[PDB]
């Protein structure tokens, strides 16, 4: 989850101001402009920090889920669990931030493609990696990228 | 034709399904930070309202004329007939709204393409599509002009079939 | 040439009596018709990418990335202004359409006419025609024997 709410018994020492931002709970983007277009959409699963595709079908309005390829629609940069809604940056808008990488093979200067699970994998091209993949926890790898569209 | 289109002898007769009007507000979901541009259009060649348009630089001014997806500059969302001015949302911006189609039977979720007349058609016609267009609703006829709710988000990487 | 403003001074006072054909100067930064809703970025400048297409350029890793003149399959945006004191380049992302005066390749510049499709070369210069949608909106204008500028509209990727 984006913010796993767990109670603690001791305070965690947090004084160093470096290597503090690469975390799974840091939503949004590293650099954001006031004129960035944002859309909230109903979602299924957990597409947080992943490429999202718009799925269209009691009939319901279209929702979004993790995906990519020819069906890529945007990027989910923030999520709200109570409302079950996800803030999405459309693919027509450039973005800079940390996204989910398939594995640790991704390095700097690497051109990346959103796979069927919304994860960034090495090689149409969509983004250019800026840093190496870092393991946040278990198999979760986060990579800083500069999304620019589709080739 | 026109958008406003007239004195009536009597008034025309729930909240549901009242948006099915030719002169309805094009943007189903609007957003500030959407870029809107003004251009001139030919007042006798083709009426660009709710159609995909292309830039034609003429010897006196840059006009917008109905065009295909291959050379599309954007979508004409509104027209001021008094000044014959067309308002264009560039293709670089997202769009979700009602556009003119020529097929009266289009289902929801189908892939769509803009033809030479700036008209929504089914993407299975054969021309390789270059834009991501999806039908968000079934096509409806206003009695006659056919309209459909579509979502347009940027160009397609590799042209499809 | 290598500076947005004329490097040398001038020995005359401008007449400032006419209003036609006064925007052909090289120092005319920014776009000709600009929207208030335009996303604008800045980056450290490597070289002089002024009024040229820019691409991302990296280093060993000790320093942050910067932008240099370029194009083709690595195009990232268009540089419209540069602050020389800070060495910062104003960059308009390719996802945001642009309309303004850009540097034109001095090769077949006479053949360029309004309505001619253009594309970016490896040096960030516009050249007559692939993957970037650019349309010339005027004819080439000569500022220096090797410097030609043309009014063009860039509206995304093909």
């Amino acid at each position: 989850m984006k913010n796993p709410q767990h109670d603690a018994s001791l305070l965690s020492n947090s004084n160093e101001f470096r290597d503090k931002n690469v975390e799974f709970f840091a939503s949004g983007g590293t650099r954001t402009s006031k004129f960035d277009k944002l859309e909230n959409h109903p979602f299924l699963g957990y597409p947080y920090k992943r490429g999202v595709k718009r799925v269209i079908q009691s009939h319901y309005e279209p929702h979004v889920e993790a995906g990519g390829g020819e069906d890529l629609y945007g990027i989910c940069i923030d999520i709200d669990e109570f409302s079950k809604t996800a803030t999405i940056v459309p693919i027509t808008n450039n973005f800079e931030g940390y996204l989910v990488a398939k594995d640790s093979t991704v390095k700097v200067k690497d051109k990346l493609i959103f796979n069927k699970d919304g994860a960034l994998e090495k090689v149409t091209i969509n983004a250019t990696a800026l840093t190496d993949a870092k393991q946040i926890s278990n198999e979760v790898y986060l990579v800083k990228v500069a999304v620019f569209g589709n080739k | 034709y026109s958008k406003s289109m007239i004195e009536n002898k009597v008034f025309s007769s729930c909240f549901k399904s009242k948006n099915e009007r030719v002169d309805a507000y094009s943007f189903a979901c609007s957003s500030y930070t959407d870029k809107i541009e003004e251009y001139l259009y030919d007042p006798a060649n083709s009426f660009p309202y709710k159609r995909g348009v292309k830039l034609v630089p003429k010897e006196n001014s840059i006009y917008v004329e109905v065009g295909a997806d291959t050379d599309m500059y954007g979508i004409c969302v509104d027209v001021c007939e008094f000044s014959c001015t067309a308002y264009v949302l560039p293709i670089t911006n997202n769009f979700e709204g009602y556009l003119v189609t020529r097929n009266p039977s289009i289902k929801i979720g189908e892939i769509l393409d803009i033809n030479n007349n700036g008209v929504i058609i089914k993407a299975g016609g054969g021309p390789p599509t270059a834009i991501n267009i999806y039908a968000l609703s079934d096509s409806f006829t206003i009695n006659s002009i056919n309209l459909i709710k579509v979502a347009i988000f940027g160009n397609r990487g590799l042209e499809k079939t | 040439a290598l500076m947005k403003n004329p490097q040398q001074d001038s020995g005359l006072l401008s007449n400032s009596i006419d209003f036609r054909d006064q925007n052909l100067i090289f120092s005319n930064s920014g776009g000709v018709c600009t929207s208030s809703k335009d996303k604008i970025e800045n980056y450290p400048a490597k070289g002089y990418p002024y009024k040229r297409g820019v691409k991302l350029s990296f280093g060993d890793g000790t320093t942050e990335l910067e932008v240099e003149a370029g194009g083709g399959d690595d195009l990232y945006g268009v540089c419209s202004d540069i602050d020389e004191f800070s060495g910062m380049a104003t960059v308009i992302p390719i996802t945001n359409n642009f309309t303004g005066y850009l540097t034109l390749k001095k090769d077949g510049q006479n053949g360029v006419n309004p309505g001619d499709k253009l594309n970016f070369n490896q040096h960030g210069e516009l050249e007559k025609v692939k993957s970037v949608n650019a349309i010339a909106l005027s004819k080439a204008h000569k500022l220096t024997e090797d410097l030609f500028i043309v009014l063009a509209s860039v509206f995304g990727n093909r």
